[PDB]
């Protein structure tokens, strides 16, 4: 430890003092895993592929929660081609945990594959299905070519084509006559300027590669609002305090010692976050405690030096780190001999400790010293006069100028 | 007509990321507070979205039946379906003709219109079983469709209570009909009713979210010069002083163009003719 | 900073084009680990100027003077004094986590108050002597009338009106926490240069939303959505704003800095002269004629303690420069000649008391007229 | 700028260009605060300069821990090297007041 | 001296671009403005007397 800031300034010698070191946590062990437990892994059935899923302006809804979700059980219930993610890693999903996840599917037409994007512009944007920008998760769209594909022409599902105007993001919308754009208006009978927006299909095989369907499953999922359980299948370990080990409680990891607390934590509230930016209170959704991060980065170490060509034994000043010790006061203090006397400071340590080395032999610290505190003549009819001489002088250096620059 | 204070609500997570006791800021769409809404009743006539809607219902009914999101009210300009049977959530996506005033000894089905080309049918758990107040989050830019809504009862019948309060994701749909405009559905048994749509545009806010992850508080980047300076220093409390925050210009309006003097005359024209 | 955990973090190949490279982040913790010492230093000289406590007498009879504001008392943990404790709780603030580290000080808060406990004592024990080296005894009621010849003040008045400067004293003491007590602005300098850090630290931090013509703000999805040997160059360009928002940290730093040292160096310098020397230099240590001062403990700074000699209740008498009689001039030891416009009197400076006009106070020269 | 080229050198360009005159940047911060660590030790040299060396003036801890004599100054830069004779008295005697 | 004023002007997709450095700007505000009162803090203590 004496050698630790020879390379620091990168030099074959140190000089005396108290230098630096590394960091100071305490050792660490191991790494507890921590799931919920939900027998249910996610049928992937009746999302993906099974035997029909209809309109470009209807969408087969399931509410998808109470089960644990992985992401390596799709690509067998379709014909995958595309995978396309936002908001996430696309493989770092059995390392997490979601809230509120949906797994969306929809249709897409073969030669506009490219504006099904956050705002392509073009055809694609005014007249269908609409999500702002903000949005975290996967688009997947895959390989179908059988059962969408009739001899006469699809007639299976309706496109709105009119609209005026702009809008907000998200939502849905019936209404139905005759469209109107400008001037003439309809009132229901199909005049001019009254567009008829509901025009034929042409999806079939025979039409190319560019003219066929793609069903496409757009992922939906969001990381620790909600309370949720859906938590991913590395199955679970123990539980343990007072050390620092890896977790992983339903999707956020950290670093630091679960101690226990005593407060009345709202019992419909997930995580939370102290005043200055780090999770304070974390939840296990098990045996349903709060327990408290303490971050086990805890500790500050020093070395009070000579350096290597004068000597090779050491002083010690562990400053965060508990504990030939001794104790002062601005670290724990081994490496030196704690004497009872008093002398003048070489290397000082604090609240009036300072180390040297005096007297095989090892550094010693200790406590220092003012001087004479004594007791000359206070007499009333006295003072105190001196008159002798041997002359020098009581010298300083004084600095006049120095460099300029350019 | 019928205007009455946009006082505090208007609210939505934009995602659901971890965040706590820190106050955030997003550039999305919200309700600018201090700002009038559409009180509507007996009659239920048409609406634009007019780039906003913020839907409020009322208390004392469990009349209202969901909506018509709309653009011309027949069957040509594809479908919604938004109702409740009484125990769930129907949702068709059924294209119905030409319910302008659809009404339901159990009076219903007259809504019913043309049962032909359904494409999508669902049930699920009800969204609503002094009574519970809905308010609604109605959108669309590239994507999807929400549900967001809290239910309170309150005093204060008609008028729209103050005080702060979040909103939830429940229900999450990728649809596909952009939408011009819009009506809401209600009922009868064998129609005098009250609700609330507001508005929204993009803008900033600073978000305050809780100790435990839930929103408490927020501000607006352009309701006064005071939240201004809120949205630059991250903070509700400011001190007492003064705090250059932005800047401003004047904006042009002609945009001239001014080329030299004309006729450098092309002898072009002569072959023509 | 530990800086290529700030910069890539737990990553072999971030780190490997990081290598081509030289030595900032190593010359960066050179710089920034050079000023760490420094401040400790900032700290060593600023209050030990001497070297080792002095012990206050156990008794506690010092001619009327309650000092009961700025000894520590073992009420508290031993070690921190009276005024200290009001102090403590009026400076509130970050975190350990990613990227960043909170080095302790030196020494400790414990004990930056000993050694303020010890220099309290001598100058209240010995006064100046330890200023200089080994210090002679004196009581603390005839060293204040020894103080006052500095200022011209004729030393006879402080044993002459020894019970009137007692409670004065004393009260204007109690009002310093009076003073601090509810609310004040003027802790300020204190609480700014803890604030401003902490927005420094929170505006590093920040930095790392950026995409800076990344399509990611994150590190990992640069490893997974596009590939290595094309996708380096999306790490390539991520690298140097993160590497200009340190080098912009340890510059923003460094100008801060020295600048408190600069501020320091006048700390200590008030330490050095206003705590153990009466100082002639007006204006220097506190409004007024300066005397002597106390000095406390703060959470990074110093709090002083001054006493100054404040006149009033002034009364115009009639003077003039020079007194003829028997045809030569009469002229004043110190002070001036006043009159009540009717006999003349002689005076020092800076106190009124009247006296005789004799041969004493007077030297003659030159002629009259 | 030869073998990157500007479209996807410009984001390499974005802080290499912009981030090298940070690095003087350092130096005159280290070059100042050791001149004005100098530039008002000049004012610590003009505190002993001529005070108790042109003459004498009368001011405790200013002309050296002692009543001073004088001085006999020389050449330097950052410098001239005094010897300030001041008078501290080394032996205690008494002499008894009445 | 503005961020904004400085890099861009009649333009949008600069300040969009801007928008990714979005520290940077009021980054150098509070070290300008942090001058201002430093000058006037020196006119203070040099004839606040």
């Amino acid at each position: 430890p004496l050698s630790e800031t020879k390379c620091t300034l990168k030099s074959f010698t140190v000089e005396k003092g108290i230098y630096q070191t590394s960091n100071f946590r305490v050792q660490p062990t191991e790494s507890i895993v921590r799931f919920p437990n939900i027998t249910n892994l996610c049928p992937f059935g009746e999302v993906f592929n099974a035997t029909r899923f209809a309109s470009v302006y209807a969408w087969n809804r399931k509410r998808i929660s109470n089960c644990v979700a992985d992401y390596s059980v799709l690509y067998n219930s379709a014909s995958f081609s595309t995978f396309k993610c936002y908001g996430v890693s696309p493989t770092k999903l059995n390392d997490l945990c979601f809230t509120n996840v949906y797994a969306d599917s929809f249709v897409i037409r073969g030669d506009e594959v490219r504006q099904i994007a956050p705002g392509q512009t073009g055809k694609i944007a005014d007249y269908n299905y609409k999500l702002p920008d903000d949005f975290t998760g996967c688009v997947i769209a895959w390989n179908s070519n059988n059962l969408d594909s009739k001899v006469g022409g699809n007639y299976n599902y309706l496109y709105r084509l009119f609209r005026k105007s702009n809008l907000k993001p998200f939502e849905r919308d019936i209404s139905t006559e005759i469209y109107q754009a400008g001037s003439t208006p309809c009132n229901g009978v199909e005049g001019f300027n009254c567009y008829f927006p509901l025009q034929s299909y042409g999806f079939q095989p025979t039409n190319g590669v560019g003219y066929q369907p793609y069903r496409v499953v757009v992922l939906s999922f969001e990381l620790l609002h909600a309370p949720a359980t859906v938590c991913g299948p590395k199955k679970s370990t123990n539980l343990v305090k007072n050390k620092c080990v890896n977790f992983n409680f339903n999707g956020l990891t950290g670093t630091g010692v679960l101690t226990e607390s005593n407060k009345k934590f709202l019992p419909f509230q997930q995580f939370g976050r102290d005043i200055a930016d780090t999770t304070d209170a974390v939840r296990d959704p098990q045996t349903l405690e709060i327990l408290d991060i303490t971050p086990c980065s805890f500790g500050g170490v020093s070395v009070i030096t000579p350096g290597t060509n004068t000597s090779n034994q050491v002083a010690v000043l562990y400053q965060d780190v508990n504990c030939n010790v001794f104790q002062t006061r601005a670290g724990c203090l081994i490496g030196a001999e704690h004497v009872n006397n008093s002398y003048e400071c070489d290397i000082p340590i604090g609240a009036g400790i300072c180390a040297s080395y005096q007297t095989s032999q090892s550094i010693i610290a200790y406590t220092m010293s003012l001087g004479a505190e004594n007791s000359v003549a206070y007499s009333n009819n006295s003072i105190a006069i001196p008159t002798n001489f041997t002359i020098s002088v009581t010298t300083e250096i004084l600095p006049v100028s120095m460099t300029k620059t350019s | 007509p019928a205007y009455t204070n946009s006082f505090t609500r208007g609210v939505y997570y934009p995602d659901k990321v971890f965040r706590s006791s820190v106050l955030h800021s997003t550039q999305d769409l919200f309700l600018p507070f201090f700002s009038n809404v559409t009180w509507f009743h007996f009659d239920n006539p048409v609406l634009p979205f007019n780039d906003g809607v913020y839907f409020a219902s009322t208390e004392k009914s469990n009349i209202i039946r969901g909506w018509i999101f709309g653009t011309t009210l027949d069957s040509k300009t594809q479908s919604l379906l938004i109702v409740n049977n009484a125990t769930n959530v129907v949702i068709k996506v059924c294209e119905f003709q030409f319910c302008n005033d659809p009404f339901l000894m159990e009076s219903e089905f007259r809504v019913y219109s043309s049962a032909n080309n359904c494409t999508f049918e669902y049930v699920s758990q009800p969204f609503l079983m002094f009574k519970n107040l809905r308010e609604f989050v109605f959108k669309n830019i590239d994507g999807y469709f929400k549900i967001y809504s809290k239910h309170t009862p309150i005093n204060l019948v008609r008028d729209l209570p103050q005080g702060f309060s979040a909103l939830e994701p429940l229900v999450d749909l990728p649809i596909g009909i952009n939408i011009t405009r819009f009506q809401t559905l209600l009922a009868l048994h064998r129609g005098a009713a009250a609700y609330y749509v507001g508005y929204l545009q993009p803008r900033t806010f600073l978000l305050k979210y809780n100790e435990n992850g839930t929103i408490t508080d927020a501000v607006d980047c352009a309701l006064d010069p005071l939240s201004e300076t809120k949205c630059t220093l991250k903070s509700f409390t400011v001190e007492k002083g003064i705090y250059q925050t932005s800047n401003f210009r004047v904006q042009p309006t002609e945009s001239i163009v001014r080329f030299p003097n004309i006729t450098n005359l092309c002898p072009f024209g002569e072959v023509f003719n | 900073v530990d800086c290529t955990m700030y910069i890539c973090g737990d990553s072999t190949e971030c780190s490997n084009l990081l290598l081509q490279y030289g030595s900032f982040c190593t010359q960066l913790n050179r710089a920034l680990t050079g000023i760490a010492v420094e401040q400790d230093k900032n700290t060593q000289e600023v209050f030990a100027q001497v070297k080792q406590i002095y012990k206050t007498p156990p008794i506690k009879d010092f001619g009327g003077f309650n000092f009961s504001q700025i000894l520590p008392d073992p009420s508290k943990p031993s070690k921190r004094s009276f005024i200290e404790d009001l102090l403590f709780n009026k400076v509130t603030l970050a975190q350990k986590f990613n990227g960043l580290t909170v080095l302790p000080p030196l020494l400790t808060d414990e004990m930056i108050a000993q050694y303020t406990s010890a220099l309290l004592a001598g100058t209240i024990t010995s006064g100046w002597t330890f200023g200089a080296g080994a210090a002679l005894q004196i009581p603390f009621a005839m060293q204040m009338a020894y103080r006052f010849n500095g200022i011209g003040v004729t030393q006879n008045v402080l044993y002459e009106n020894q019970k009137l400067i007692a409670n004065q004293f004393n009260s204007a003491i109690g009002k310093i926490q009076d003073s601090l007590s509810s609310t004040a602005s003027a802790l300020g300098k204190l609480q700014d240069v803890v604030n401003q850090n902490a927005q420094a630290l929170n505006t590093l931090v920040k930095q790392l939303s950026s995409n800076f013509g990344a399509i990611s703000s994150v590190l990992n999805d640069i490893l997974s959505r596009l590939d290595p040997p094309e996708a380096e160059v999306q790490i390539d360009r991520l690298i140097t704003g993160r590497l200009q928002s340190l080098q912009t940290y340890v510059t923003q730093q460094l100008i801060r800095a020295a600048e408190i040292r600069a501020s320091a160096n006048l700390a200590a310098t008030k330490m050095s002269e206003c705590v153990l020397g009466q100082s002639k230099r007006v204006d220097f240590c506190g409004k007024g004629y300066h005397l002597m001062s106390f000095p406390q403990s703060a959470p990074h700074g110093v709090v002083f303690l001054h006493v100054t000699y404040v006149p009033a209740q002034e009364k115009n008498f009639t003077t003039a420069p020079a007194i003829c009689h028997d045809g030569k001039a009469h002229f004043p030891r110190e002070g001036v000649f006043v009159s009540n416009g009717t006999h003349w009197f002689v005076t020092q400076r800076n106190f009124y008391e009247p006296q005789i006009i004799t041969t004493d106070n007077t030297f003659v020269s030159g002629n009259c007229d």
